[PDB]
């Protein structure tokens, strides 16, 4: 039939999806926080001896720094890939530039104003 | 000085995120608020990782399809 | 314009009438109820305005499924409803590209008919094969079983 | 919000918003003060008609154009055709829209200086940017190689551009165009008896030009045939009665572009200067710029120029290269068409020389990085 | 896994799985940056075109080698091509790849190290090996003797070997290669007429001295007819027409070779050194070096050089040594096809610049038994 139907089929289409991916990155952030609570180690700051607590301290440091270095190294790879994936897509449009620019639509002038100018009020959509 | 400016930059980092410590002249409830705060850096630090491990999957997941639309356009 | 006439849409086939009635207010003369490019630019003139005939064609070959060049009374209405033009900019594309970037389950970069088949059950909208069958013509356009970014672009061109 | 697109030029104002296909409002750029006496009381009379009504009432009017060759001449004249594009052929308020000039290359920069300060301080624009002619005609085309040659009523120039990269030591820029033409136009028809001297009978010789003249194919094959036969005299009707025949002035008016020397112009014509440009190119994207010649501008609509200039080039250049030339029928808004494209692009939006910035740096910002 | 068989060469980078018959992408090694401004907005104009693709839009470039005479004198730039040759040409990331780098004989040692320890800290490959350009050349040969003229595009340079053993005292390095002899063509071009200046024009100069010129039996014979008849004068169509006719300069400009005072060098021709270098060797191997003479690189396949080096060596050589030229017809890949042989050995599979070894002693090991 017409495109009515099928331009509601699409939008259908478009609202289910945009509310699986918010569905879903909801998700993602839910796993995400139960993950970090998992991964860092719960503290134990109680009944502690003060030079105990100084040395434990220290290891604390120990780990932070190395968690700090592992942390800038995956920093440093998604780095690259940020900028690698920034050429591929500068490539993309190398080969999709060209010729390949949306217009814009202002072909048509005003009507709507001169329906109303020449029959009234009789133009009651626009 | 490229690769020097990563290792030094690096090496600041572990001077940088981790600054002059000294927990010799601080009582308890010093030295336990500085181990808290070395424990949530390193949840912020697990938090940026997370977040770098998505952003990574997504790049390799978009990567494929520009491969994908480059061969097509060929 | 285009959502105006989904609106009305829902009105009965005597507002086609009212706006035949409309027509004639304007340009009384017509016989056939159809909007050609003699009518239109006439009705534009009496207006004050002139709209090129190619664009006039252009409408016309747009919506042309049958390739007839004319208009049934509802394609009528729809050409009519075609000379004003209120959809701009097509939603957005970069979350377009989000959807499309999770339509790929199988993260193949490319979306085939059977993950279009699954989409569309998790529509559950009423819907028959045909309306599939379609939306795959207008979305496939090499016919490789797949849908090219390019080619979801285009399938998706002019859609909020 | 939307941008406005407005083009100078010399002879028409082609003015609209971004994004649509054709200029809203096209109108010849002339200001024509009263000059006789005036007896009638009340009439409302004016002192001064600017665009279209001047072209209506120019039986009493001195009609005067304010740009002579690209550069401006008379500010106060250009200012008045601006504030009259935007108040009523547009009627849009400045304050809440930027503005897209268009300059030809080559030109002094205090005219461009002066444009953007009046821009700035009357009108009161948000933002505007000035744009060379001939990038945006090359825009309208959908290319992004070419070499354009922007034949328009001020000036002709010849903007060679490979892979978006332009070449600027090779534009070369002459002062012969569609007013030139007229003038030659309105001194051979005296050949015959019929004598315009008045400003407001050049717009008569130009609607004879734009409606009667063509380029020939082989110019002196066309001398000979009409001076023999007589199937080339085609009448016209004055704005009074008195027909007139226009017998070899048809084919010998725009011939002027290919041998300026009609006009006592030392330079070559306008199918030699391409030639010229493009060999200062070089010497491995000459092929490109000979298969995407590009015409622009509205002198270039004569009947029969497309294949006079191809013919020509092809004369001059290596047998072994193709010669192409593309005459799109929108020639003469190619300009603007080319100007909507690109204010209505995302990659654009943010090269604007914002209020700002020209605050802080004066009028001279217009040849800073924000070009 | 599978060995990345790189080799850097100088003016064409061929690379490669090991272990197949052909390199997978050969592509010069050209980096140029845009010269011109640039007008179109959005056109993804990059800062830099690297390999093949600076070969197409080489017209408005100034393309730079990164290798002047084997040396590396531009480290940016060698980065940026082996970048490219390893993520776009091949596809494959190099953290699961060992390779295996190519050098010319008595380069500087800096240059050497620096190329280990970009290939480790910037690429992090698992192991890396340097090779001698002349040993593989003689692998892909199938010998296991014999004295070899690799002349590259670079620097031309002669390793004699006897049963596996490399004599260290008797490599003759000289600086004459194909890019002063593509210079020397430049320059007596001009004696006809054509100018060929731009650094995009030297391409075009190496493409006719690559069809058309060819070296001579005899030289005077062939300078006394091609004085006199015509049938030398082959034409040649440049890449926009204009076709040239190129007389003597045919083989005058391979000559070069034979007689490197042409370009003001003093050193004695490829004929010479090869003599040479064989006459320093010992007493007893110098009968199976004279039957074993190895041609390889790129600038050994200009057509009539297997004769005319044969019949110098003949005049120089004893009257009863047989003088043998082996000319294989893959005389350009044959070094490459030399390194998949050696990287496809088992024997060869722990001779490797492991990673951890670097690690312990720094780039300065390459020097050390893992040469
Ligand atoms: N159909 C036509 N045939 C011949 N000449 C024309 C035609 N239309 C316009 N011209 C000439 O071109 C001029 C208009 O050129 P135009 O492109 O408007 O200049 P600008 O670049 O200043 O806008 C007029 O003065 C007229 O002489
Ligand atoms: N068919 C040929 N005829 C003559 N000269 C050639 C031919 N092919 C290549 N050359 C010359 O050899 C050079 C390529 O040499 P090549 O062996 O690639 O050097 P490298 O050792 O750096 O790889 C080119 O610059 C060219 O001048
Ligand atoms: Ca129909
Ligand atoms: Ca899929
Ligand atoms: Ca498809
Ligand atoms: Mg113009
Ligand atoms: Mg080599």
């Amino acid at each position: 039939i017409s495109a009515s139907r099928k331009l509601q089929l699409k939008t259908l289409m478009l609202q289910i999806a945009k509310q699986e991916m918010e569905r879903e990155a909801e998700e993602r952030r839910g796993e995400k926080g139960r993950v970090l609570r998992t991964r860092c180690q719960p503290l134990e700051l109680d009944g502690l001896g003060f030079e105990e607590l100084q040395d434990l301290c220290r290891q604390l440091h120990a780990r932070v720094d190395k968690v700090d270095e592992e942390r800038y190294d995956v920093e440093a790879k998604v780095t690259k890939n940020i900028t690698e994936i920034a050429d591929l897509t500068q490539k993309i449009y190398d080969l999709r530039g060209k010729f390949k620019r949306p217009t814009l639509r202002r072909v048509r002038i005003s009507a709507d104003a001169m329906m109303q100018a020449l029959l009234g009020t009789r133009a009651k959509e626009s | 000085g490229k690769r020097q400016t990563e290792r030094e930059k690096k090496k600041k980092i572990l001077a940088e995120r981790r600054k002059v410590l000294a927990i010799d002249h601080l009582n308890e409830d010093q030295l336990r608020e500085k181990a808290k705060e070395l424990w949530q850096s390193i949840y912020n630090l697990e938090a940026e990782k997370f977040d770098l491990q998505e952003k990574f999957k997504q790049q390799k997941y978009e990567i494929n399809v520009l491969r994908n639309r480059i061969n097509d356009n060929q | 314009d285009d959502i105006y006439k989904a609106a009305v849409e829902q009105l009965t086939e005597e507002q086609k009438n009212e706006f035949k009635a409309a027509f004639d207010i304007f340009v009384l003369g017509a016989e056939d109820g159809c909007i050609s490019t003699k009518e239109l630019g006439k009705v534009m003139r009496m207006l004050g305005q002139n709209p090129t005939p190619e664009e006039l064609q252009e409408m016309i070959d747009e919506v042309d499924e049958d390739g007839s060049g004319t208009v049934d009374f509802d394609e009528f209405l729809v050409m009519m409803v075609r000379c004003m033009k209120d959809d701009s900019k097509g939603k957005s594309e970069e979350e377009l590209s989000d959807l499309f970037r999770m339509f790929d389950k199988n993260a193949d970069g490319y979306i085939d008919l059977d993950e279009l088949k699954m989409m569309l059950q998790a529509t559950g909208e009423t819907i028959t094969e045909d309306d599939i069958e379609e939306l795959m013509k207008d979305g496939d356009k090499n016919n490789d079983g797949r849908i090219d970014y390019d080619e979801f672009l285009e399938f998706m061109k002019g859609v909020e | 919000t939307t941008a406005l697109v407005c083009d100078n030029g010399s002879g028409l104002v082609k003015a609209g918003f971004a994004g649509d296909d054709a200029p809203r409002a096209v109108f010849p750029s002339i200001v024509g003060r009263p000059r006789h006496q005036g007896v009638m009381v009340g009439m409302g009379q004016k002192d001064s008609y600017v665009g279209d009504e001047a072209q209506s009432k120019r039986g009493i009017l001195t009609l005067k154009y304010p740009i002579e060759h690209g550069i401006i001449t008379n500010w106060d004249d250009m200012e008045k055709i601006w504030h009259h594009t935007f108040y009523n052929e547009l009627r849009v308020a400045p304050e809440e829209h930027p503005t897209l000039l268009t300059e030809a290359p080559l030109n002094p920069k205090a005219n461009r200086e002066k444009m953007t300060q009046i821009m700035f301080e009357t009108f009161n624009v948000p933002a505007m940017y000035v744009a060379i002619q001939a990038v945006l005609s090359l825009y309208a085309s959908g290319r992004t190689t070419g070499i354009v040659l922007d034949s328009g009523d001020g000036v002709t120039h010849n903007v060679p551009i490979y892979e978006g990269y332009a070449l600027p030591h090779a534009i070369m820029r002459l002062d012969l165009a569609g007013r030139d033409l007229t003038d030659y136009l309105m001194k051979i028809l005296t050949e015959r008896g019929y004598s315009f001297v008045t400003t407001a009978e050049r717009e008569i010789v130009r609607d004879i030009k734009e409606k009667l003249c063509y380029v020939a194919l082989d110019f002196e094959n066309e001398m000979a045939t009409a001076a023999s036969s007589s199937s080339l005299e085609k009448s016209y009707e004055l704005p009074d009665g008195q027909v007139i025949t226009i017998g070899n002035e048809r084919f010998r008016c725009p011939e002027t572009l290919f041998q300026p020397s009609f006009i006592g112009m030392e330079s070559a014509g306008i199918h030699e200067t391409t030639y010229n440009s493009i060999m200062k190119c070089d010497i491995d994207i000459r092929k490109d710029l000979y298969a995407n010649n590009v015409l622009s501008g509205g002198t270039t609509m004569y009947p029969g120029i497309a294949d006079r200039m191809q013919k020509e080039i092809t004369a001059l250049a290596p047998s072994t290269m193709k010669i192409k030339i593309i005459a799109p029928p929108e020639r003469k808004y190619s300009v603007w068409i080319g100007g909507s494209i690109l204010a209505s692009l995302s990659t654009f939006q943010q090269m604007w020389i914002s209020k700002q910035e020209y605050d802080e740096a004066g009028p001279s910002i217009v040849h800073r990085k924000c070009f």
